[PDB]
RNA sequence: AAAAACCGUAAAUCCUAUCUUUUAAAGGAAGGAGAAGUCGUAACAAGGUUUCCGUAGGUGAACCUGCGGAAGGAUCAU
RNA sequence: UUCAAAGAAUCAUUCUUUUUAAAAUCCGAUUUUGUUACUUUGAGUAAAUUAGAGUGUUCAAAGCAAACAGUUAAAGCAUUGUGUUUGAAUACUAUAGCAUGGAAUAACAAAAUUGAACAAGCU
RNA sequence: AACCUGGUUGAUCUUGCCAGUAGUCAUAUGCUUGUCUCAAAGAUUAAGCCAUGCAAGUGAAAGUAUAUAUAUAUAUAUGUAGAAACUGCGAACGGCUCAUUAAAACAGUUAUAGUCUACUUGACAUUUAUAAGGAUAACUACGGAAAAGCUGUAGCUAAUACUUGCAUUAUCCUUUUGGAUAAGUAUUUGUUAGAAGGAAUUAUAACAAAGAAGUAACACGUAAAGUGUGUAUCAAUCGAGUUUCUGACCUAUCAGCUUUUGAUGUUAGGGUAUUGGCCUAACAUGGCUAUGACGGGUAACGGGGAAUUAGAGUUCGAUUCCGGAGAGGGAGCCUGA
RNA sequence: AAUAGAUCCGUAACUUCGGGAAAAGGAUUGGCUCUGAGGACAUUAAUGUUAACUCAGAACUGAAACGGACAAGGGGA
């Protein structure tokens, strides 16, 4: 038979899971979720080599059987759930809740986050799809099927999502001062307010962002997250606040000491 | 006068007598002739009037035969670079595309056309405009670097 | 069974690997006839169910011109435009004409307006005359072989002298 | 449910036609190599008949002859 | 088939900037003016491997770690205790495709067996 | 490290090849081998044949539990477990080999506005009820042969296996409030209108006809109301099938090939999860080709990759991973997403 | 004895390039319901009088069998 393959190995896991050589040649294989296997990591090397809590498989397994691990407030007990690009976990008993985020490296990274700012959660809704009855739904980057939208919201506008009740909060549009991150460019990590955007004739919008220190790069418009707007991040960026220092004077900082 | 095969045309999507032919504008910056506007044929697999939608690859071609029916052969010439040499080369091949009965075409012009479904088993590839060119000798034997 | 095996489109052979999937599929044809309403179910892949119509006598017909349906039953199979032993055997396809009943709309336009929406449409006196014979054609546009059911419209105007010239210059 | 007929997919076997790979093969005709063998002087000097080409014929062999060419000739020259 | 001129900064030079016909756009000034090849930048550019960063597996082949004070406590912080810093980057992933700056070099068309633009009037 | 040396001669300079030289993650083999780390290993030929043993099963709150065993106060209510068996999921993953494969597979780049999609996630639904009907294993009792991962009748029980079936909502008028109007989800057919995309016959709304599969007759127990299992639909998920544009080794002592046996295309129709000569009927004579078609060979799975490199290039790539194929050779089929 | 007429298809070695050749080797023809197509005569693009035997595919049928008698090569190395 040829179905649908149940197997990754450790070489062809994805760069920023981080599998090494040696440790085995099967990587953990993020079950069916809401998001892709490629751009999520699953609760199993989060908590085993980002978190570094346990120390094997059979261990991961015995900590999440017990509901002291809950997203978006939410107990999930799939050992291979995909977490997403940026959500809300939190653990119980602990009373500390992990966010995740990009690195100027361009990873994912678990992020200290407060329990009023893990109250608010965002979603980039993909698109707008309208059933019987003339009702709008947003389906977003979280797998989340978001029914009756504010009509103002449109198909790359993003929503302020409240995770307790599931209803929307407020709209953020793509204007040139609409502050955003990089989610699946090359240039991943790097945040920006955005310059411009340029239009193409049916191919995939590539638009320009402006970054903190005067960079302006490109980046497809599939591959761009709104995150606030110019006022302020409206989520907490992680230590290196998402500006992509050099890579040439990346070395001289770390000479310093 | 308008059909003439052992069956009948009736141009679905169209609507017949309520209103307030049919036509299609197929977006990529491009408008519907005054041939397709106001003109009697009646296909189901033209870009502006039949089922079928334009999506995929837009190229530009060069007409090989028209004596074949609605149907036309598309040449595209190009060079080939040959990196042991560092040198182009001349290689082509033919691409059949269907041509809507809306267009004039002579064996010789330029055509443009966009890709659609599977039309026929090789023939997915639909007209949209005749660029007139007019040329001398054998169609074949002509370089065009499009 | 689809999609290989044929000849390259320059006419050289394309010999064959890829021994048959089962994707590719390509059940038998079901020819549909005349009879007791019976049908057969085919599972497709995914779990589909396809409502596969072995033999039929009754249907939905519409009148475009009215923008109306209702049940009646076929009686005969007069022309398709595909070949002429199809129709001969009694089968019905998705373009195919057969003998509609006329008693049905007649009641139907008795009961809404009367006499022997958007209504008082002159309708036409070829067709008013077919209704007072009593025998009325019409054009079935549904799939039997896959939907199971014949559903069709009732043929008019320029189509109508269309589909009546070529069989009565003629014989 | 056994069972039968029909188009349909079609294993496997056989007729003809074609393509591909070895070899049996009696025998034939070669080529190459070894080897103090026999006969002759063919070329190398004007090699004792200048050499050579193409063609044609003869001859035991290298070779001989005719026709038309070349000097890579033995002549750069009344 | 559009030449050229004028001005700031290192060492005597080199380097940068500005404009100079015609058509539509803004009430003395706001600005686009063939196609392609080619050429510049980008976005998608699986991992392993490749070169390479950082890291003393006894060095190395390695591998992706580890380091830091701590005969046992100090600071950082929390309104008593809680370790911290980190790294796993980079280029490549054709020549084909998408967008993109583009003066040169190349081709293609337009160029008078007649083809235009403007103005007045007519339908 | 962008390198040369010996060999034609009495002697010389050339062309020219032979030999020398070093590398190989490229194999075999001879001799020898005190240590440690590290580890290739039936690819080459026979994708030849296999003795033998193993390699896919599964129950920890939660389907069925009188085979049975044990503990709480007294035949009483709970339990804790539980062989067998019914039921559910998986067994279509993985592992192996490279025969076949020459615009095929593959790779990069597109579309699917031409399709399907299990588990999972998020939203959400339409035309006797203090809880309905059968159908049966294991099991008891008789055996058969030498036997199968074999089996007959008689009798019984269940379940989340199979099968029927228990409101209510929206809209219009005076205008919090009273009346009235109406009730089909996907799917299919005929007639109109029509937040986005690049283009819809789009989403969706209205009219006239059909229209399945459902909306729990199920099991466990967390806040000092919950969960599992299962159900109609939409989206992603994990993917898969078709699909555009570009790229391939040698061979002309393969030049014209395909077309009644579909060849190239139109119409119409069947078939597919969907487009399509995928198939059929009619119609037309078309289509590819020295820019090498059609043939033949490959001791050819393809790719990133390996050796070698100053740069060019040359050769290899069965083999860690990806895509394709196959399970002694073809062909067919149920099951199941 | 074996076919042997006709139509359609296909036809090797060899060759003096003319042949070999009816090479070899196939299919059909039965029976009927059919259908369709291919000349001379006349009016201001068309419609009326009148004389072929060549093809074709769908049927069904009849005892899966048919140049039905007659007449009429056996081929190949």
């Amino acid at each position: 038979g040829k179905g649908i393959k149940k197997h990754l190995k450790r070489v062809n896991a994805p760069s920023h899971w981080m599998l090494n050589k040696m440790g085995g040649q099967y990587a953990p294989k993020t079950s069916s979720g809401p998001h892709k296997l490629l751009e999520s990591i699953p609760l199993v090397i989060l908590l085993r080599n980002r978190l570094k809590y346990a120390l094997t498989f059979d261990e991961v397994k015995m900590i999440l059987i017990q509901k002291i691990v809950k997203v978006d407030n939410k107990v999930r007990t799939d050992c291979t759930f995909p977490v997403g690009l940026m959500d809300v976990i939190h653990i119980t008993k602990s009373n500390e809740y992990f966010r995740l985020l990009y690195d100027i490296k361009g990873r994912f990274v678990p992020h200290r986050i407060t329990n009023e700012e893990s109250k608010y959660k965002l979603c980039k809704v993909k698109k707008i799809l309208l059933r019987k009855g003339r009702l709008s739904i947003a389906v977003t980057h979280d797998g989340r099927s978001i029914p009756y939208i504010h009509p103002d919201v449109k198909v790359n506008d993003t929503v302020r999502l409240d995770l307790e009740t599931g209803k929307v909060l407020e709209h953020l549009k793509f204007q040139v001062g609409s502050l955003v991150m990089v989610t699946a460019g090359h240039s991943v990590g790097r945040v920006g307010v955005i310059s411009s955007i340029d239009k193409n004739m049916g191919t995939y919008d590539i638009i320009h962002v402006k970054d903190s220190r005067n960079k302006v790069f490109a980046t497809r418009l599939s591959n761009v997250f709104v995150i606030g707007d110019n006022t302020k991040p409206y989520i907490s960026l992680p230590r290196e606040k998402g500006i992509k220092l050099d890579i040439i004077e990346e070395r001289r900082n770390r000479l310093k000491a | 006068d308008v059909q003439h095969e052992r069956a009948y045309q009736k141009q679905e999507g169209a609507s017949f007598f309520n209103s307030k032919r049919y036509w299609k504008k197929v977006g990529l910056g491009f408008a519907t002739p005054k041939e397709a506007k106001e003109g009697v044929y009646v296909d189901k697999k033209c870009p502006f009037t039949g089922n079928v939608s334009i999506r995929g690859r837009i190229l530009k071609g060069m007409v090989i035969s028209n004596k074949m029916k609605r149907t036309i052969i598309i040449r595209r010439n190009y060079l080939h670079y040959v990196k042991k040499y560092n040198r182009f080369e001349k290689r082509h091949k033919n691409i059949p595309c269907h041509c809507s009965p809306c267009f004039d075409v002579k064996e010789g012009d330029i055509v443009t056309v966009g890709q659609c479904r599977p039309l026929s088993k090789t023939v997915r590839f639909n007209v949209l405009h005749v660029e007139k060119h007019q040329i001398f000798g054998s169609a074949r034997k002509q370089f065009v670097l499009f | 069974r689809d999609g290989r095996h044929k000849l390259r489109l320059t006419g050289g052979k394309k010999k064959i690997h890829k021994k048959k999937r089962k994707y590719e599929l390509g059940r038998p044809p079901s020819n549909t006839k005349l009879g007791s309403r019976q049908v057969h179910v085919v599972r497709g892949r995914g779990r589909n169910y396809k409502y596969r119509a072995i033999k039929l006598d009754s249907g939905s017909f519409s009148w475009p011109t009215f923008g109306i349906s209702k049940n009646t039953r076929i009686i005969d199979v007069v022309y398709n435009a595909s070949n002429n032993e199809l129709v001969r055997t009694k089968t019905l396809v998705k373009n195919c004409i057969v003998v509609i009943d006329s008693h049905p709309f007649t009641t139907w336009y008795e009961n809404t307006f009367g006499t022997t929406i958007g209504k008082s449409k002159n309708i036409d006196p070829l067709l008013l005359e077919q209704f007072k014979q009593g025998r009325v054609l019409a054009c079935i546009s549904s799939r039997p072989g896959q939907c199971g059911k014949a559903d069709g419209y009732i043929i008019e105007g320029d189509e109508l002298l269309f589909y009546k010239r070529k069989m009565d210059k003629r014989n």
